[PDB]
C-alpha cells in the first residue's frame, strides 16, 4: 500500500530490482518499470545546454527494450535464429548495462558522474551502436567485426573510468577522440 | 521468477490450468522427442549403411566405366557433355510423414523426353556402353535414395534439437515460473483473507464492548 | 521442394562422365548453364570450386542433391561445413583412386 | 458467494467469459462451464417438434469439447502433423464458433433467430461436418476438400445472414438447397 500511494503521487519512481540488487550491478534501477515524467518538461534545459540529450536518451531506452525482448525470446527460444541487428542490439545493450548503467558510487572514476560526462558517455555508446549497424548493413559479418573492433569496444566500455576531477575540457577532450577513433577502426575494419 | 499477474481468484486458477497445460505439454513433447530420437537413431544406422552401399556401388561403376572407355578406345566425357540438352533423370520431392516431422522424401524419375544416351557416335563398344549407362543409372538411383536418407536424416535431427530445447525451456523455465506464481497469488489471498479477518474481529470487539456497555 | 528437380555432380572427370551417362546431370540450353560441371584439382583452382559448390547449392535452385568426390570435398572443406542447409543435399561419392573417407564426411560429421 | 448460491440452487447457467466479450464474440457464452438441466424435460418436447434436436445438440457439445481438446494440444505442440479428421473437427469448431454462437444482437438478420431456423443451422453445420469426415475417410486430402468446398462453407456461414422474417416456409427451403449443394460437394 506505501508503494502504491508513492507512486499515485509522486512524479518520478525509480524501481530497484533485487536481481540487478545482487550480482552487483548498482544502481538496481530496474529499467523497464522505472519512469520519469519530468523529461517533457526538460527538454528547455535541454535544449539549452545538451541538444541531443533527449534524443541519445530515447535511442538507449529503445534499445535497452529491443533487447529485452530479444533476451526474453532467446531465454527460452535461444540464440540461433538471430538477426545480426538483432546480436548488435544484444550485445550494445550487455555493454550499456555493464559500463554505462551500472556506477560504482565507492569509486573514485564512477563516485559521481557529471551531466556532461553522461551525456558525453551517452553519446559514446549511441555511436558505437549506429556504427555497429551501419557496418553491418553494409555487409560485413557481426562475428567478424565484432573479433575486430573489441579494441573499440573496450575503449568505450572503459570510457566510465575518465576520472571527471580533471574537468570538462579534459574528459570531453579524450571522449572526441574516442568517437574520432572508433569511427576510423570501424571504417578501416569494414 | 514470478508471472506478473494480478493476484485473484480467476487468476489463480488461470495460472493452475496453465500449470497443468504446461506439465502436459511436456510430458508430451519429451515422447515427442523419444520417439523422433528413436527415428533418428534408426536413420542414422540406415544412413552409415547407404554410405558404405553407395561408396560399393561408386567403385562398381568406376570400374564399369573404365571398362567402357577400354572398350571404346576413347573418352566418352566430351561426347556426354555435348549430348546434355536435357537430363533424363528427374527428382521430385515427396512430403512423406514420418513420425511428427514432415520430413521431404526425394523422388527419382525417369523422363523419355531425353532417354537417348550417348551410345551413338561412340565409334565402338555400344553394349558395353549400354552396360555402363545402366549401371550408371542403377548407382543414381541409389545415390538419391541416400541423398533423400541423409536429408530426412538433418530434418530429423534438426526437429529433436527443437523438441529437445522445447522441453528443456517447458520445463525448467516455465515450471518453475508458473509453481511460483501460483505460490505468491496462494500467499496474496491468504494475505488478503487474513486482512478482511482481523477487520471482522476488530468489529467483532467493537460490538462485544457496545453490548457490554449496554 | 518440388522445384529443386536435378542432381548436381562437382566430381573428377571419370566421375562427371559416369553421371552424365546416367543422366542426372545436364546443360541448360536456355539458361547456358550445366547441371553438372566437371573440376578436377588440376583444372581451374579450389576458389573456384568452391564458387561453383555455392553457385549450385543458392544460385542453382533446381539441383536437388549434390554429388562432390571427397578429392574435391576435401579442398571445399569449409564450404562443406558451412552449407549447413539440408536443401540441397550433400553427397561425399568417392572418386577413382581415392576411396570415401568416413571422417571427412560433413553429414557423418554430426553425428 | 451470490454467483455460487445463484449456481446451486439454478438449474440453468449461461456463464459468460470477459476474454470472448472483450473480442466482441458475442453472447460471449462460455461453452465448456455453461450447463442447462432441462434437456431431459425437453426430449420430449423435442420429439414432438424437431426429433433430431437432441442428437445434433450432443454431436455439437461433443465437436466443441473435442476441438477444444485438440486446440489445447495444437497450442502445447506447435500443430505437428495433426490428424486430418482432428484438422476437420478444428475448421468446423471454428465455423461453428464464428458463425452459429456468435450474432449480433442488434443486427435485424440476427437479432432473433427462432428454433426452426437455428435447428436448420444446427443441421446443416452437422451435415458439412459429416459430409468432410466421410469424404477424407474415403480418401480425399483435407486441404484439397476445403478448397473445393469453399463455396459451400461460404453458404453454411451464409446461413446465419437468412433472414428469419421470409416465414418458415422461405427459410426452411433455403436450407434444402443447401444441404442439396452439401451433399452435391460430397459426390466431388
Amino acid at each position: 500500500p506505501v508503494t502504491t500511494a508513492t507512486l499515485g503521487i509522486t512524479q518520478v519512481f525509480w524501481g530497484l530490482d533485487k536481481k540487478l540488487a545482487q550480482r552487483k550491478h548498482f544502481p538496481s534501477i530496474n529499467t523497464s518499470v522505472s519512469y520519469s515524467k519530468y523529461t517533457n518538461v526538460l527538454n528547455k534545459f535541454y535544449d539549452s545546454n545538451y541538444p541531443e540529450f533527449p534524443v541519445l536518451r530515447d535511442r538507449m531506452k529503445e534499445i535497452l527494450s529491443n533487447a529485452e525482448e530479444l533476451e526474453q525470446v532467446v531465454q527460452l527460444v535461444g540464440k540461433s535464429a538471430l538477426s545480426d541487428s538483432d546480436k548488435i542490439t544484444l550485445d550494445v545493450a550487455t555493454l550499456i548495462k555493464e559500463d554505462f548503467l551500472q556506477q560504482n558510487g565507492y569509486s573514485t572514476y564512477d563516485a559521481f558522474c557529471p551531466i556532461w560526462k553522461t551525456f558525453d558517455m551517452m553519446r559514446a555508446f549511441i555511436s558505437y551502436h549506429d556504427e555497429a549497424q551501419k557496418a553491418v548493413a553494409n555487409g560485413a559479418n557481426w562475428s567478424k567485426l565484432a573479433d575486430s573492433t573489441g579494441d573499440v569496444k573496450h575503449a568505450v566500455s572503459s570510457s566510465k573510468f575518465f576520472e571527471p576531477s580533471r574537468g570538462e575540457k579534459e574528459v570531453h577532450g579524450e571522449f572526441e577522440k574516442l568517437l574520432s577513433t572508433m569511427q576510423e577502426r570501424f571504417a578501416e575494419s569494414t | 521468477n514470478r508471472e506478473q499477474v494480478f493476484p485473484t481468484r480467476m487468476t489463480l486458477g488461470l495460472m493452475k490450468t496453465k500449470l497443468k497445460g504446461a506439465n502436459q505439454g511436456y510430458s508430451l513433447l519429451k515422447r515427442k522427442s523419444e520417439a523422433l530420437t528413436k527415428r533418428f537413431r534408426d536413420i542414422t544406422k540406415r544412413i552409415d549403411d547407404a554410405k558404405q552401399k553407395m561408396g560399393r556401388v561408386m567403385q562398381t561403376a568406376a570400374f564399369s566405366l573404365a571398362e567402357v572407355s577400354y572398350a571404346t578406345g576413347e573418352n566418352i566425357g566430351y561426347q556426354v557433355q555435348e549430348s546434355v540438352s536435357t537430363a533424363r533423370f528427374k527428382v521430385r520431392a515427396r512430403q512423406e510423414n514420418v513420425s511428427g516431422v514432415y520430413l521431404s522424401q526425394f523422388e527419382s524419375y525417369i523422363d523419355p523426353e531425353i532417354n537417348d544416351f550417348r551410345l551413338t557416335g561412340l565409334g565402338r563398344g555400344g553394349q558395353q556402353v549400354q552396360r555402363a549407362k545402366e549401371i550408371y543409372s542403377r548407382a543414381v538411383e541409389t545415390l538419391v535414395e541416400l541423398a533423400s536418407l541423409q536429408t530426412a536424416f538433418i530434418i530429423l535431427d534438426e526437429v529433436i534439437k527443437v523438441t529437445n530445447r522445447r522441453v528443456n525451456a517447458i520445463e525448467h523455465v516455465i515450471i518453475p515460473r508458473t509453481e511460483n506464481t501460483i505460490a505468491y497469488i496462494n500467499s496474496e489471498l491468504d494475505e488478503l483473507d487474513r486482512e478482511e479477518f482481523y477487520r471482522l474481529k476488530k468489529v467483532q470487539e467493537k460490538k462485544q464492548n457496545e453490548t457490554a456497555k449496554l | 521442394a518440388e522445384k529443386r528437380t536435378l542432381i548436381a555432380v562437382i566430381a573428377d572427370e571419370d566421375t562427371t562422365t559416369g553421371l552424365l551417362l546416367a543422366g542426372i546431370g545436364q546443360i541448360t540450353p536456355e539458361t547456358q548453364e550445366k547441371n553438372f560441371f566437371v573440376y578436377q584439382e588440376g583444372k581451374t583452382t579450389k576458389e573456384e570450386i568452391t564458387d561453383k559448390f555455392n553457385h549450385f547449392t543458392e544460385e542453382r535452385d533446381d539441383i536437388a542433391i549434390l554429388l562432390i568426390n571427397q578429392h574435391i570435398a576435401e579442398n571445399i572443406r569449409a564450404r562443406v561445413d558451412s552449407f549447413t542447409n539440408a536443401f540441397p543435399a550433400i553427397l561425399e561419392i568417392p572418386s577413382k583412386d581415392h576411396p570415401y573417407d568416413p571422417e571427412k564426411d560433413s553429414v557423418l560429421k554430426r553425428v
